[PDB]
C-alpha cells in the first residue's frame, strides 16, 4: 500500500501489506511469466527476487569516489507497452469482474 | 578520485524505507577481485612478436 | 534456606546465560493476524503468541484474550544494514518474560564488552607479535 | 457466550458486550473465517429458522 | 648463527604458525570466567555470613 | 466465460492460459498463483491474497 | 572492458613478504615482476600495491615515515586497498628525503 | 544461541478440568475440541 507510485485500479480487492518476504513470491511468479511466455534463457530480471527488497523503484547504479562524490546514474524504463496493456485489463476487471 | 565502491540501488537512498546497501559493498575491493600472476603477465609483455 | 536459595538462583542465572538468536519471521497469510510477521518455529507457535488465538466460546481464559491488543505481536523494527544479508537484530514481542529477558540481555552485554573492532584486533595481534608479522584486514563493512 | 439457566446463548457485539442472536448481524468476513466452528452450531441454525 | 640471515625475517617465519589461530585468546577468554565466577562466589559466601 | 485463445488457429505460441470454467463449476484454481501453496485446499482461495 | 564488474588484482602470493628484506635475491624478482605487471591490472590501487611492495623490502636500509595512522612501513602491500591508506609520502615525493 | 522464547516460567495446569459429558454439559469448552492447542493452559487451577 506504500512504496512506488503507479496508478492502481485494483484497490478494493482486499490484500494485506506485502512485506519483503512476501514480495519475493509476487516478483518470482511474474518473472516466471516472462520466462514461460517469451521462453528466455538465463536471468531475465529474476535476480530481484532472490535477495534484497523486491519493491524496486527507479533502479539506478552508482559509484562512490573517495573525495566525497557519488555519481548516480538513474536508469528508468522508457515507454512501456505491456504495462500500458496491463493497466487497461486491470481497469476492465474492476468494471466487469 | 579513485573509486571506492560500486553500488546498485533498487531505490535511490533518499526514499528507501530500510537501508539495504548492495551486497557488493561487503567485498573488500569494488568488484570481483580475481587474482592474476604477475610472473605470467611479464612473460607475455617481454615476448610476443 | 538462604544458602540453598542463593545456590538455586545461581543456577537460574547460569542456565539463562544464552544469546537470543533470531529465527525466520515468516508473514502470517491467514486471517487471524493478516500481515503481521510472526515467528514460525512447531507446537510452540500457538504457545508463544496468545494474541493469535481463536476464541469460539467465552471461556475464562478466552475472556482475558478478548482484551488482547491485535497489533502488539510479531516483529516491530527489523534493523538490517546490507540488502541480501542477514539482519543485525530484530525487536519482537513473543511470550518471553522480563526476568529471564533481563538476564539474557546482560549476557549479551558481557560479550559486547570483550569485543574489539577489526582495526583493533589487527592492532593487537601485530603488537602481540612485535610487528614481525603485520596483517591486512580489508576495509569494507563487516556488519 | 453460553448462559447457564436456559437463557439463550448470545454472542459478542463489536464493543464487547453480549447481545442476543435473534436479530440481524453483520459478520465481517474475517470474523466468519475464525468462528465458522461456532457459526455453524449457534447462529446459523438460528438462521434456517 | 646462519651467515646471511635477517633476524626480522627468521622470526616472521618461526612465529607464523602461532598467530594463525585464535588460540592466543584462550588465555584471554579464560580470565573473563575466572573473574565472574570469583565475584559470584564472593557474593555467594558473604551473603550467607 | 474468459477462456483465452479458445478460437486460436495459429501455432503453439505461448504456453500460458487462463481457462476459467463456467460459473456452474468452481472457478477457484486460477486464483491460487502467489501466496496459496500447500496450506490451502483445491476447493478454496485465500481472500487476503 | 568489464572493469567495475570484475577487476583483476595482483595475487597475494606473488608479493614479497614484508618480513623479508631486499638483500634476499629471489624476493626482488617477485618485486621486479610486480612492477612490470603493475599497470596491466585494473585495480586502482596498483600504484600503492606496487610502490609499497618495494618499501616493505628495504624497510631498514631506507626507513621512511608512512604517514597513515595504523599502517607501518612493513605493513604488507595487500593491505593498501582503500584510498584512505595511500601514504602521504607516495602522494608527494617531497615528503621523502 | 537459543532460538526459542527466552522465557523461564511455564504456565502449567496441575489440576485438570473434568471432561464431564453426561450430566451438566456446555459448562466447559475445551480448547482442543475444535482442534487447537490453547495458548493459556486450561485446567481447574493453573499454577506457575
Amino acid at each position: 500500500d506504500a512504496g512506488f507510485l503507479v496508478p492502481r485500479p485494483l484497490d478494493a480487492l482486499r490484500q494485506f501489506d506485502v512485506t519483503s518476504a512476501a514480495a519475493a513470491e509476487i516478483m518470482h511468479a511474474v518473472n516466471d511469466a516472462f520466462k514461460t511466455a517469451f521462453d528466455l534463457d538465463g536471468a531475465l530480471l529474476d535476480g530481484l527476487a532472490l535477495y534484497g527488497d523486491p519493491r524496486i523503484a527507479d533502479l539506478s547504479a552508482a559509484y562512490l569516489q573517495y573525495g566525497g562524490n557519488v555519481v548516480r546514474e538513474h536508469v528508468p524504463p522508457g515507454p512501456s507497452h505491456i504495462h500500458r496493456a496491463l493497466q487497461q485489463v486491470e481497469s476492465t476487471f474492476m468494471a466487469e469482474m | 578520485d579513485v573509486i571506492t565502491n560500486v553500488l546498485v540501488a533498487r531505490v535511490d537512498p533518499a526514499q528507501r524505507g530500510d537501508a539495504a546497501v548492495d551486497i557488493r559493498a561487503t567485498h573488500a575491493t569494488f568488484a570481483a577481485a580475481l587474482p592474476v600472476d604477475p610472473a605470467a603477465i611479464v612473460v607475455a609483455m617481454l615476448c610476443g612478436q | 534456606l538462604r544458602s540453598n536459595v542463593l545456590l538455586m538462583l545461581l543456577q537460574f542465572t547460569l542456565s539463562n546465560l544464552k544469546i537470543n538468536k533470531s529465527s525466520t519471521f515468516t508473514s502470517d497469510v491467514t486471517t487471524i493476524t493478516s500481515g503481521r510477521m510472526i515467528r514460525a518455529f512447531p507446537e510452540l507457535l500457538a504457545l508463544a503468541y496468545p494474541g493469535r488465538a481463536v476464541l469460539p466460546t467465552q471461556t475464562k481464559n478466552a475472556q482475558f484474550l478478548s482484551t488482547a491488543i491485535a497489533d502488539r505481536i510479531g516483529r516491530l523494527d527489523r534493523a538490517n544494514l546490507i540488502g541480501g544479508e542477514v539482519s543485525a537484530m530484530v525487536e519482537c514481542m513473543e511470550l518471553c518474560d522480563a526476568l529471564t529477558l533481563h538476564i539474557r540481555e546482560t549476557y549479551i552485554m558481557l560479550l559486547r564488552s570483550m569485543h574489539q573492532d577489526p582495526t583493533q584486533i589487527v592492532q593487537i595481534v601485530n603488537e602481540c607479535a612485535n610487528n614481525l608479522l603485520n596483517s591486512t584486514i580489508p576495509i569494507s563493512l563487516r556488519p | 457466550v453460553p448462559r447457564p439457566n436456559g437463557l439463550e446463548p448470545q454472542l459478542i457485539d463489536d464493543g464487547n458486550v453480549p447481545r442476543d442472536i435473534a436479530g440481524d448481524w453483520v459478520y465481517p468476513s474475517d470474523v466468519l473465517q475464525v468462528s465458522v466452528a461456532v457459526f455453524r452450531d449457534y447462529v446459523w441454525p438460528m438462521v434456517k429458522a | 648463527t646462519e651467515t646471511n640471515l635477517i633476524p626480522s625475517h627468521h622470526y616472521g617465519k618461526a612465529f607464523a604458525p602461532l598467530f594463525a589461530s585464535n588460540a592466543m585468546f584462550t588465555r584471554n577468554q579464560r580470565a573473563v570466567i575466572t573473574r565472574e565466577a570469583f565475584v559470584c562466589a564472593r557474593s555467594a559466601v558473604a551473603q550467607c555470613q | 466465460v474468459c477462456m483465452t485463445n479458445w478460437a486460436s488457429l495459429g501455432d503453439e505460441g505461448r504456453g500460458l492460459e487462463v481457462r476459467l470454467p463456467p460459473p456452474t463449476d468452481s472457478s477457484v484454481h486460477a486464483y491460487k498463483t502467489v501466496l496459496s501453496r500447500g496450506y490451502i485446499d483445491n476447493a478454496q482461495f485465500n481472500p487476503l491474497a | 572492458a568489464y572493469n567495475g564488474l570484475v577487476t583483476t588484482v595482483l595475487s597475494e602470493d606473488a608479493f614479497p613478504d614484508s618480513s623479508q628484506s631486499i638483500t634476499h635475491l629471489p624476493s626482488m624478482w617477485k618485486c621486479l615482476f610486480l612492477t612490470l605487471a603493475g599497470p596491466m591490472t585494473s585495480d586502482p590501487h596498483s600504484p600503492v600495491k606496487v610502490f609499497m611492495a618495494l618499501a616493505n623490502l628495504l624497510a631498514q636500509p631506507e626507513p621512511i615515515a608512512i604517514g597513515v595512522p595504523g599502517m607501518h612501513q612493513t605493513t604488507p602491500a595487500s593491505q593498501f586497498s582503500h584510498p584512505g591508506v595511500w601514504p602521504p609520502g607516495f602522494l608527494n615525493p617531497q615528503l621523502i628525503n | 544461541e537459543d532460538t526459542g522464547l527466552c522465557t523461564s516460567f511455564m504456565l502449567l495446569d496441575n489440576i485438570p478440568s473434568a471432561h464431564l459429558t453426561k450430566e451438566l454439559i456446555g459448562f466447559t469448552w475445551f480448547m482442543q475440541m475444535y482442534q487447537m492447542t490453547p495458548p493459556l493452559p486450561e485446567g481447574a487451577v493453573n499454577r506457575i
